[PDB]
């Protein structure tokens, strides 16, 4: 099927230009446009510009003189390019296919000269026919975002993973929870599948009651 | 340059009943496009063409309108259906959306289930400590959390976050987080979440001793 996979850096220096890839698959770049749309955090969608088939482009007015959209067809690939950047170009950022009905599934570049840090993982250990809770808790990373599965994606039903929280030192801290049988605590086993892409750092948890 | 103008910004609405949101346009639009965005997802491509259904959205589903007026309509609201919907044109140079309506599916009132748990033995050989306390699955949004340290409110020290609404039992979660330095921690015995909730006759606490295997 049609497929749009965007390359970005996760973070990136002000003093930098933001410069994301979206590599595509099943249609022609020579015929179709592709377009990029972003997302800061908590907010509205916004298009960005786009580029036509024959190589022409479009930008938004209010932001023509900082984008750059260009690409290469025989590699199946389109290139964005972002100057002038500021905090608040922290954003999700989309490459979208033909006809708008294909999108990728984004890519969160947060805009800072702070420095990456993967995060420590740590087990919030259920409590000592009954429903308990468990859950890890992502803590001290920079910058978003962290994915959490638990048992490789085995187990879905009952999950809960938090929106990070920005503490006062400037790092993000996570929980994600599950509730099973408490029945199943002393027999099942718990891992929560914790990935930092912007740091390459992922972690493994196992979760059991205290001994 | 066309602006969208959408309303409600926010509405909330119980099974089986009829939903209208509007977008309104500053300028005449030939055709008018609906995205549906959830938790943690890119924007699907919804209604299209003013009136017609991308493959696979259920038939309760509608879009009208003409000139500058707009509107997309659920005749009967179903839990999967609450979501964040944006209209979308494009019928000058220059592709806008409207700044989006959030739909909640109202249902009835449910207690948080509280869950406390102490900072783990491995954050505290780290040297930090957090205390978590759970809300799990309650309705409405509305909730309230208190730290307390032997007896002592915790003020300033605490942040918390919220799920979206389940799609399925329509419920929000809530996790707050305490945080103590490890001497804190450790010179005090009793920790305690307290939760204020309309499914609540009283606050609930939720508490454990320090050093109590």
């Amino acid at each position: 099927e049609v497929q749009l996979q965007e390359s970005g850096p996760g973070l990136v220096a002000p003093s930098q230009s933001l410069s994301i890839t979206c590599t595509v698959s099943g249609f022609s770049l020579i015929s179709y446009g592709v377009s990029w749309v972003r997302q800061p955090p908590g907010k509205g969608l916004e298009w960005l510009g786009v580029i036509w088939g024959d190589g022409s482009t479009n930008y938004h007015s209010t932001l023509i003189s900082r984008l750059s959209i260009n690409k290469d067809n025989s590699k199946s690939q389109v290139f964005l390019k972002l100057n002038s950047l500021q905090t608040d170009d922290t954003a999700t950022y989309y490459c979208v296919g033909p006809r708008f009905a294909y999108w990728g599934q984004g890519t969160l570049v947060t805009v800072s000269a702070a420095s990456t840090k993967g995060p420590s993982v740590f087990p919030l250990a259920p409590s000592s026919g009954g429903t308990a809770a468990l859950g890890c808790l992502v803590k001290d990373y920079f910058p978003e975002p962290v994915t959490v599965s638990w048992n490789s994606g085995a187990l879905t039903s009952g999950v809960h993973t938090f929106p990070a929280v920005l503490q006062s030192s400037g790092l993000y801290s996570l929980s994600s929870v599950v509730t099973v049988p408490s029945s199943s605590l002393g027999t099942q086993t718990y891992i929560c599948n914790v990935n930092h892409k912007p740091s390459n750092t992922k972690v493994d948890k196992r979760v059991e009651p205290k001994s | 340059q066309i602006v969208l103008t959408q309303s409600p910004a926010i509405m909330s609405a119980s099974p089986g009943e009829k939903v209208t949101m509007t977008c309104s346009a500053s300028s005449s639009v030939s055709y008018m496009h609906w995205y549906q965005q959830k938790s943690g997802t890119s924007p699907k491509r919804w209604i299209y063409d003013t009136s017609k259904l991308t493959s696979g959205v259920p038939a309760r589903f509608s879009g009208s309108g003409s000139g500058t007026s707009y509107s997309l309509t659920i005749s009967s609201m179903e839990a999967e259906d609450a979501a964040t919907y944006y209209c979308q044109q494009w019928s000058s140079n220059t592709l806008t959306f409207g700044a989006g309506t959030k739909l909640e599916l109202k249902r009835t009132v449910a207690a948080p289930s509280v869950f406390i748990f102490p900072p783990s033995d491995e954050q505290l050989k780290s040297g930090t400590a957090s205390v978590v306390c759970l809300l799990n699955n309650f309705y409405p949004r509305e909730a309230k959390v208190q730290w307390k340290v032997d007896n002592a409110l915790q003020s300033g020290n605490s942040q918390e976050s919220v799920t979206e609404q389940d799609s399925k039992d329509s419920t929000y979660s809530l996790s707050s987080t305490l945080t103590l330095s490890k001497a804190d921690y450790e010179k005090h015995k009793v920790y305690a979440c307290e939760v204020t909730h309309q499914g609540l006759s009283s606050p609930v606490t939720k508490s454990f001793n320090r050093g109590e295997c």
